[PDB]
RNA sequence: GCUUGGGCAGUCAAGCGCGACAUUGCUAUACCGAAGCAGAAUUCGGUAAUGUUACCGCAAUAGUAAUUGAACUUAGUACGAGAGGAACAGUUCAUUCGGAUAAUUGGUUUUUGCGGCUGUCUAUCAGGCAUUGCCGCGAAGCUACAUCCGCUGGAUUAUGGCUGAACGCCUCUAAGUCAGAAUCCAUGCUAGAACGCGGUGAU
RNA sequence: UUCAUCUAGACAGCCGGACGGUGGCCAUGGAAGUCGGAAUCCGCUAAGGAGUGUGUAACAACUCACCGGCCGAAUGAACUA
């Protein structure tokens, strides 16, 4: 999947669903580096609570501490409701909601 | 005066509220704690409106308005509008941005004056009644706070930055923490004219500069 | 089960003694100290003094 | 965590109401549990050998 | 102790025992901080309270027990493969029971050094007992003999003679340092209550909806009608549209040229 | 899978019995406990959500329910029950003086070769002045400390060609089993209405056969604590003029319901889905109890209702959008 | 009537020169009791055909279930020098498993369906043949990346107590007695004895 | 079964006495019988271990073993079936 954030990492490596964090490593000094991450985009529509099938471009996600301090300073691309509600902490670097 | 104060464990109180001289946004919730936190110095002497933009806690967040007048971004669903409407009296101009976006606490921090973004401005200037004009902030909203009597801007903000925007401002402008350190100034604390709300993890010199920039005492 | 009067004392009264001497045992052990230290901890009731009314 | 906290907040406060006449009772009522315990309980023979032992 | 330690350590059961045992031991020697590498303040301060030379022989002892029993461990009809095993159980207990006075002199310390009064190094400082109670111990601002002694590693006094204590002692007993006071009161010269803090301060950093009216506020307004939302579309009193969208059904209709 | 539903056999009998009824109440004036219906098509239904503190506080949240027809259910006698130490027994029982065609032709098998012999002597009986009758109704009052009450649905208003009640007990929760047996004699040959037994929010069970998959399904299963979304009638304006739409029309799915006929007398919608499919027999029972938490508390706030074609896919409301989406059609002029 | 956890050398000595307890040199969840348990965390111990016919009914008996974690609130409060930080109860969610359903979505496949079309023919009018025509779209069925729900009363192991002899003290125990376990029985749920039963319409 | 007490008062339950050199010597930041080391005396009185325990940094206070008073017959310790 594509980092969701200006850190420039080229993409995101290693069920989970958006909104989940799972170790995480950066495949392209950060090479087989684990580090939790959050996906944003799946790039798939599930039923939501809400009636609306949401859909995404691409899949997509952050890499943070466990806490979840993200990394970079801001998010690229839209970021999913319910991940953005969920954290604080991206909402503050989201920009755009799907 | 300035206050200490939580939501649900949790100290990034602007994430979730957004204060006003007349009125107060916060999220829905049970949290008597939420409320008490505006409750407690004032009592009920300004309306609080426990309301959501798009079905989310990050209203906050989503939210970018003054005492004249409020604004929300297009993902908010039309009963959200009418139930802000219904929550503000007809003084408090509430109008939807139709560009496509959707953070606008995180992008638009104003006060009653005075309003920094990163057409549109129009819009605004009129809904808060306010001149539209920080340190190559990627986003100002996220990391900045304004009020009447002063502002608080993040840590890294240049000095030239600070200096111009308190000209512009008439007003002094301080840099600092909030949240013991946390640099994300616009999430830990929001403040009026009268009233600051901050986190429990701000400390004593946080709220120490917090208080001397808008200069309470 | 036994009469209930009155310092922070109660005072249990009744003709039969294992009602009153049960309704006292009830309310001191209904005041469990659950994972908690005994000697620390001395918050609740206990039975203090016994005799007859008259 | 100071040198001497829990003996202090006994001194200063004192121990519980009934911490003498429970201990006496427990006391009491280990003479009884030791029969039991050889009348009943590899553990059995474990502790007829501690008490052959003592 | 030894004897409990032994018998839980054998009642869950060859060489599961030996690695409970060198787990235990491990926990012992790790969870213990190493008296002569902590710090040299609270090396020091550890050394006037407790026996070091005890310290370092239970130490040493424990871990000389733990390496014999590894090595037996490694080392190690019916009756013949059997008569193994009991064997070197019983050695593995006999070992274990010689640790009785090394245990029995870490159990008085793991208990004190749970509850020390300890500080960091870089924390900044007659019945001094009140004073100490009054001022506050952590106020963060904007054997006996020798652990009294290593504080060289501030003075009070009293100007009366409180206590029985003379004051010719209390001279005596001075030789930064800064000197609070509650031919006799000539000697005192020989040195040579926030406020005191305050002063030594210096050295220290140096060191709920409405409407437009009340009236109709029953009112709950569906939101649809036949199943469109016309809720964005309920503008107050639209006039104009109601006749120029509402005529036209008679208007161009007739003509209805739509075939 | 669960040993509690097991041996895993079809059943015996199509229509599921009830094997409890709610606990008797000896203040509570006497009224109904169970009522039947059957089981038509399915949809989806979206509200706000007033649970305090929740996800979905104040806000819309959605999810699918169930409609079950549930036709006005008349009663044909009464059946008391005594205490035995072998179990409870039935003692007497009395019938009404007429029954429904319907109800005749239950007891038959070859309705249309038999001479329809149905009750002639037991309904001639009734001819005499009451005394007979009357004596049983008072041996009944004597005995018989639970009471029940037989019933049997309207199958010729359901859109079904079984055109064959089925029947059923009903027990009575009320108290002074007298006044049971009394308020019994003074409703023989009448019909109840659905709102006497159930309202809106209430929570009830639902027993049906699952559906028969060709062993696999065919048997009797339980789902307790279904809420009841709305209580459908048919003498009320249109049932989809609900208080947050206000405007009529019928709940049905234009085109008709899926292998169902249209819906217009009185029903019942549940949340879930009921076990079975439709043109099922479902008994309606009030969870045996009562059952204290903000699940069976909380209220429904319909915004909105799905009753757009489904055979297959169907995207408009009433007929009359069918042709507005696609512009003026040439059947239309 | 299998079975389950130190040798050598010396002092022992209830008893019968042998012989008892010590002793000297090497070689998961949950609930209770104790700990210097200040809070949290932690450690040690315990529990685990039958009269025919049709309907409505009872139940002898067999099986049985829910489950794991997270958030507000109690709280940043009792506690504590600060670091750190409870629990009960009132609320909100999610994961595993189970009884079911296809309302949306979706893998789906004899709509062997719809517009056009390929090699080609009596040429658009009509698709014949291409073991199953193709393109794009798409029914019914399998069926989930789809959805609803998943119960409350006693008796009890350990445990803590009341009254009270043995033993003029005493004792939770010997006669009695209260609270109490993921334990037992009950409520509920599934089946209903070809050979358990009751009432009713019909000759 | 073997011993001890026993109408010169059996076991048990309460009350009283339970001292003087003395706070023995050493150990002392303070430890006086009871945080420790080594002997254990005289005067006595029906009865005091330079002390069997609880407890305080030390005294303080209770105490069992030792006797007396109120009490009234068998009781206690160890062994065998």
């Amino acid at each position: 999947m594509n980092c969701a954030d200006n850190s420039g990492a080229r993409n995101l490596y290693i069920a989970a669903s958006l909104g989940d964090m799972v170790m995480a490593t950066v495949k392209k000094e950060l090479r087989k580096k684990v580090m939790p991450a959050i996906v944003v985009r799946q790039a798939k529509s599930w039923r939501r609570r809400d009636g609306v099938f949401l859909y995404f471009e691409d899949n997509a996600g952050v890499i943070a501490n466990p806490k979840g301090e993200m990394k970079g300073s801001a998010i690229t691309g839209p970021v999913g409701k319910e991940c953005a509600d969920l954290w604080p902490r991206v909402a503050s670097n989201s920009g755009v909601v799907v | 005066m300035a206050t200490r104060t939580q939501f649900e464990n949790s100290n990034e109180i602007g994430v979730f509220s957004k204060l006003t001289n007349t009125y107060c946004l916060v999220a829905v919730g049970g949290s008597e704690n939420f409320y008490s936190a505006f409750e407690a110095e004032l009592g009920d002497a300004i309306p609080i409106v426990h309301t959501t933009i798009a079905g989310t806690r990050i209203i906050g967040r989503m939210t970018a308005g003054n005492r004249r007048g409020l604004l929300v971004p297009t993902q908010t669903t039309d009963q959200e509008l009418q139930h802000l409407r219904n929550s503000l009296p007809d003084s408090v101009k509430i109008q939807r941005v139709e560009e496509r976006l959707s953070a606008l606490g995180n992008v638009i921090c104003c006060n009653d004056y005075v309003a920094l973004v990163h057409e549109t401005e129009e819009l605004i200037s009129d809904v808060l009644g306010v001149e539209v004009f920080i340190s190559g902030n990627i986003l100002v909203g996220s990391y900045c706070s304004l009020s009447n009597q002063g502002g608080l801007v993040h840590p890294q903000t240049s000095v030239q930055d600070q200096e111009e925007l308190s000209s512009l401002l008439q007003v002094p402008l301080v840099a600092g923490t909030v949240n013991r350190g946390s640099s994300v100034v616009g999430a830990g604390m929001v403040v009026n004219d009268y009233l600051a709300v901050t986190g429990l993890d701000t400390t004593a010199p946080e709220l120490s500069v917090i208080e001397s920039i808008f200069r309470l005492q | 089960r036994v009469t209930i009067e009155f310092k922070d004392e109660i005072v249990l009264s009744g003709n039969s003694v294992e009602d009153v001497s049960q309704n006292a045992a009830d309310l001191q052990q209904i005041c469990r100290v659950r994972n908690k230290d005994i000697r620390k901890f001395l918050d609740g009731i206990y039975v203090s003094h016994k005799g007859f009314i008259t | 965590p100071q040198n001497d906290y829990i003996e202090r907040h006994i001194k200063q406060h004192g121990k519980r109401l009934d911490h003498e006449e429970r201990k006496r009772k427990r006391e009491a009522r280990e003479s009884h549990k030791i029969s039991e315990r050889a009348q009943k309980l590899w553990k059995g023979k474990q502790f007829a050998k501690k008490r052959y032992a003592e | 102790p030894a004897n409990d330690l032994l018998d839980i350590v054998l009642n869950r059961t060859v060489k599961y025992t030996g690695e409970g045992f060198v787990e235990k031991f491990e926990d012992i020697l790790k969870g213990f901080p190493n008296i002569n590498d902590v710090h040299p303040f609270h090396r020091d301060l550890m050394d006037t309270l407790y026996e070091k030379n005890h310290y370092k022989i239970s130490l040493a002892a424990i871990s000389r027990a733990k390496s014999l029993v590894e090595q037996v461990a490694r080392d190690y009809s019916l009756f013949q493969c059997k008569q193994l095993k009991r064997a070197a159980l019983g050695r593995m207990a006999t070992i274990v029971k010689k640790l009785r006075d090394p245990l029995a002199y870490l159990e008085q310390v793991r208990q004190h050094i749970g509850r020390l009064p300890s500080i960091d190094p870089n924390t900044r400082t007659v019945g001094k007992s009140s004073f100490l109670r009054c001022i506050t111990g952590h106020f963060d601002y904007k054997n006996i003999e020798m652990q009294s002694i290593y504080a060289i590693a501030l003075y009070f006094m009293d100007l009366s003679e409180q206590c029985g204590f003379t004051i010719e002692a209390q001279v005596k007993l001075f030789h930064s340092v800064m000197v609070v006071i509650n031919e006799r009161a000539q000697l005192l010269e020989s040195v040579k209550v926030m406020e005191v803090r305050n002063k030594a301060c210096e050295k220290l950093l140096a060191s709920k909806y409405l409407l437009e009216d009340d009236e109709w506020k029953n009112d709950i307004m569906p939101e649809i009608l036949d199943g469109k939302n016309v809720y964005d579309f309920l503008d107050p009193e639209i006039a104009a549209k109601l006749q120029a969208l509402e005529e036209e059904e008679e208007k161009l209709e007739n003509e209805g040229f739509y075939n | 899978g669960h040993l509690g539903f097991l041996p895993r056999k079809r059943a015996a009998s199509i229509r599921a019995r009830v094997k409890a009824f709610p606990k008797d109440d000896r203040s509570k004036p006497v009224a109904l406990t169970s009522f039947l219906g059957y089981k038509a098509g399915m949809t989806t239904i979206v509200r706000d959500l007033d649970r305090p503190g929740s996800k979905f506080h104040k806000r819309e949240v959605v999810e699918a329910v169930t409609v079950v027809d549930t036709p006005p259910v008349v009663v044909v006698g009464v059946v008391g029950y005594v205490e035995t130490p072998r179990g409870l027994r039935s003692l007497t029982t009395v019938w009404a003086e007429h029954l429904s065609d319907e109800v005749k032709r239950r007891f038959y098998k070859n309705w249309y070769k038999s001479k329809k012999k149905a009750f002639t002597k037991y309904s001639a009986k009734y001819a005499q002045d009451g005394a007979g009758i009357e004596r049983e109704l008072a041996r009944i009052k004597k005995y018989a400390s639970v009471v029940r009450v037989l019933v049997h649905t309207q199958i010729r208003k359901t859109p079904l060609a079984q055109k064959k009640a089925h029947l059923a007990e009903i027990q009575l929760n009320g108290g002074s089993i007298s006044e049971k047996v009394d308020w019994a004699r003074e409703h023989f040959e009448k019909t109840v209405a659905v709102d006497s037994v159930f309202e809106q929010n209430e929570m009830i069970d639902a027993i049906a056969v699952t559906k028969g998959h060709g062993q696999r399904g065919y048997h009797s299963r339980t789902s307790i604590n279904h809420k009841i979304y709305r209580v459908g009638k048919g003498d009320d304006e249109a049932n989809g003029a609900t208080s947050f739409d206000r405007t009529k029309k019928t709940i049905t799915p234009m085109g008709g319901f899926v292998h169902y006929g249209e819906i217009k007398n009185d029903f019942i919608m549940v949340k879930g889905c009921i076990p079975g499919n439709r043109k099922r027999i479902v008994t309606l029972r009030k969870s045996l109890y009562t059952n204290t938490s903000r699940k069976a508390l909380e209220e429904v706030s319909l915004k909105w209702i799905d009753t757009a074609s489904k055979f297959g896919k169907g995207r408009f409301q009433t007929p009359a959008e069918k042709h507005a989406f696609m512009g003026t059609l040439k059947k239309d002029l």
